């Protein structure tokens, strides 16, 4: 069982640091070595920084030689990386990998990786989402599309349904994005033939957990 | 009719690197072996093959002392069967040693506030060494499959590393100075009573 | 520092076909150590290739690796559905560590514009100070889309952002959502609001337009 397991969901203010933890099991810590990649949502790996167990010496990119000391504690076979004065533009996935050796050999690679650590750094407080209809054109026809705005919440995620389930087909929820703001903005979407605008109700089911918000909104055709 | 010179071992002004492991012949002299275990300066004392007490009435064609510093978790590997960084890649006695091993606490003396840099032990190397055998060589440590000729990188470390002794640590990683008596008995006249 | 480049940024293949991808470096590697990894959304990086042309443990046979120098390859024999992932390229033997830009690996399918819709503001919203113009791009193929807002005839940068979905399941399109965000005030002092839309399915840009207070 070579197994790296790390620290769970980080949520730090900006401005202070993060210590997340990469734990070893399965292999002899000593002689392998360990290195810290980050992975902000939907974005490339971004190579960190590097240490080797035995020597503890360290390596660093360029982009994170101020803030970020990565050090080892072979007694408890963890190594730990740092990142002080922390931003929103830290808010990433914080991985770490190393490969499996023995007491005196190694892999030639990194192919032991950790499950992932969430850090999320926003000064904006816990708020529930306001959610807006997306009202279908009139200049619709054979098939139009209707959804919600699901705008100004936070902490991430939320849960979005359409007639609690009944609808499904055609249906498009897309990722939330953070707005300078510090709060998410989300909007989903749906498309449905023009001729069931008026005899078919379109109601989106918007579930925010960690403020306890269930907002269902009703979409409806414009009307002047 | 003249004392052997354990003075200059046990009271060095300075040890050696536990690697590079000192080891001084002692032959034709009077050991007095008396003060030695009645030391109480001592934290460490273990006689494997002779009796502590039972051991003036007793003589010896060589006796060998190796002197080295380690960290006081390690203090445990210097004893006949044991495993470790120390006891694999550094001094290894063997499963039948005839001897003592005595060590003492010196954080007072071999540790510097900044971190003494001066202590090395060997970290990595292929295979464990034989019984008193000793390895100096800084060869670059080749750890993964393809080698490096000298390229201190990826899977290709300098093999020796610094202890970086402080005055703040615990016990554990604290030095302790060792001393290691051997007791030969060959088939050559005898000097060491 | 050694930079890494990854060649095509989209790779659109049918299941079956033979995949080919390209790994760069600005200079020659420290010690033939290129890493090939392979991301699936939402998980963990897993190690396909490690030191130039030696596959890594458990990893099926039709992935092969080669290289020397600055330029590498990653091969894919015969293209499993399990295998359309985005894949990485890593060079580790100089200190210092570099990653690629990656390459997506999609299903390919036929050239599908989108179907272009555009949301005035609610009046709920108005009632809040802030007004959100949204433009969805819906089903399209490939993943290479424009959007670009403007309010009054006039190109608009900034306070907008878009969002992609992911590769649907059953039709192999992407949908797209770019939304403008302005306060009550300055939303209120235009008339004309539309978002034009290029694509490779559209000869000539699309634009969805309304009139403000004009329903
Ligand atoms: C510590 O790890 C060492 C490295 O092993 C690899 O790396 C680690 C990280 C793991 O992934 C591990 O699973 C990997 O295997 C490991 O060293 C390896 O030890 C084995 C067993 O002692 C060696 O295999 C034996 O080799 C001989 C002859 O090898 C010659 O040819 C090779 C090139 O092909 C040369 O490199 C060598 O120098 C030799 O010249 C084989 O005859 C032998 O058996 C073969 O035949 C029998 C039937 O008789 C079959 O059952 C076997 O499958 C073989 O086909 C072994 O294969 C291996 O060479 C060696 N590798 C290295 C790089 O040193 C070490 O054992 C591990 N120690 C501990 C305590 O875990
Ligand atoms: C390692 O060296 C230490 C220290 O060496 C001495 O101390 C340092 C600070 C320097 O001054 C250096 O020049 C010295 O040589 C040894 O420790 C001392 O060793 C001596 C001799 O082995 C021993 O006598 C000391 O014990 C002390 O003894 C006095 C008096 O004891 C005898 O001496 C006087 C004459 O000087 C006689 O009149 C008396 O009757 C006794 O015969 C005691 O008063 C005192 O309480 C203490 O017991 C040792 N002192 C200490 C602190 O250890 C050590 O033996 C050396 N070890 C080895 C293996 O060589």
């Amino acid at each position: 069982q070579v197994q790296l397991v790390e620290s769970g969901p980080e949520m730090k203010k900006p401005g202070t640091s993060v210590k997340v933890s990469c734990k070893a099991s399965g292999f002899t810590f000593i002689t392998s070595a360990v290195q810290w990649v980050r992975q902000a949502r939907g974005q490339r790996l971004e190579w960190m920084g590097w240490i080797a167990v035995g020597s503890g010496n360290t390596n660093y990119a360029q982009k994170f030689q101020d803030r970020v000391t990565i050090n080892r504690d072979m007694s408890t076979s963890t190594a730990y990386m740092e990142l002080s004065s922390l931003r929103s533009e830290d808010t990433a996935v914080y991985y770490c990998a190393a490969p499996h050796c023995n007491r005196t050999s190694c892999h030639d690679g990194f192919d032991i990786w950790g499950q992932g650590t969430m850090v999320t750094v926003s000064s904006a407080s816990t708020k529930g989402p306001s959610v807006f209809p997306l009202a279908p054109s009139s200049k619709s026809t054979g098939t139009a599309a209707l959804g919600c705005l699901v705008k100004d919440y936070f902490p991430e995620p939320v849960t979005v349904s359409w007639n609690s389930g009944a609808l499904t087909s055609g249906v498009h929820t897309f990722p939330a994005v953070l707005q300078s703001s510090g709060l998410y903005s989300l909007s989903s979407v749906v498309t449905v033939p023009s001729s069931s605008l008026g005899t078919q109700t379109y109601i989106c089911n918007v579930n925010h957990k960690p403020s306890n918000t269930k907002v269902d909104k009703k979409v409806e055709p414009k009307s002047c | 009719t003249n004392l052997c010179p354990f003075g200059e071992v046990f009271n060095a002004t300075r040890f050696a690197s536990v690697y590079a492991w000192n080891r001084k012949r002692i032959s034709n002299c009077v050991a007095d072996y008396s003060v030695l275990y009645n030391s109480a300066s001592f934290s460490t004392f273990k006689c494997y093959g002779v009796s502590p007490t039972k051991l003036n009435d007793l003589c010896f064609t060589n006796v060998y002392a190796d002197s080295f510093v380690i960290r006081g978790d390690e203090v445990r590997q210097i004893a006949p069967g044991q495993t470790g960084n120390i006891a694999d890649y550094n001094y290894k006695l063997p499963d039948d040693f005839t001897g003592c091993v005595i060590a003492w606490n010196s954080n007072n003396l071999d540790s510097k506030v900044g971190g003494n840099y001066n202590y090395l032990y060997r970290l990595f190397r292929k295979s464990n060494l034989k019984p008193f055998e000793r390895d100096i060589s800084t060869e670059i440590y080749q750890a993964g499959s393809t080698p490096c000729n000298g390229v201190k990188g990826f899977n290709c470390y300098f093999p020796l590393q610094s202890y970086g002794f402080q005055p703040t640590y615990g016990v554990g990683y604290q030095p302790y100075r060792v001393v290691v008596l051997s007791f030969e008995l060959l088939h050559a006249p005898a000097t060491v009573c | 520092e050694i930079v890494l480049t990854q060649s095509p940024g989209t790779l659109s293949l049918s299941p079956g076909e033979r995949a080919t991808l390209s790994c760069r470096a600005s200079q020659s590697v420290s010690r033939n150590y290129l890493a090939w990894y392979q991301q699936k959304p939402g998980q963990v990086p897993r190690l396909l290739i490690y030191g130039a042309s030696s596959r890594a443990t458990g990893i099926p046979d039709r992935f092969r690796g080669s290289g020397s120098g600055t330029d590498f390859t990653l091969t894919i024999n015969r293209l499993e559905s399990e295998d359309f992932a985005v894949y990485y390229c890593q060079q580790y033997g100089s200190s210092l560590f570099t990653f690629g830009p990656g390459t997506k690996v999609d299903i390919k399918r036929t050239v599908a514009a989108p179907s272009v819709f555009i949301f005035p503001p609610s009046d709920e919203q108005l009632k809040s100070g802030t007004a959100s113009v949204v433009c969805l791009l819906n089903n399209f193929y490939p993943r290479e889309a424009k959007v670009q807002w403007k309010v009054d005839n006039a190109l608009q940068s900034g306070n907008s952002q878009e969002s992609v979905t992911e590769q649907d399941s059953k039709d192999s399109t992407y949908s797209l959502s770019s939304t403008l965000t302005l306060s009550k005030a300055d939303y209120e002092k235009h008339k004309v609001y539309a978002c034009e839309v290029t694509h490779q399915g559209l000869s000539s840009p699309v634009t969805k337009s309304f009139n403000r207070g004009e329903c």
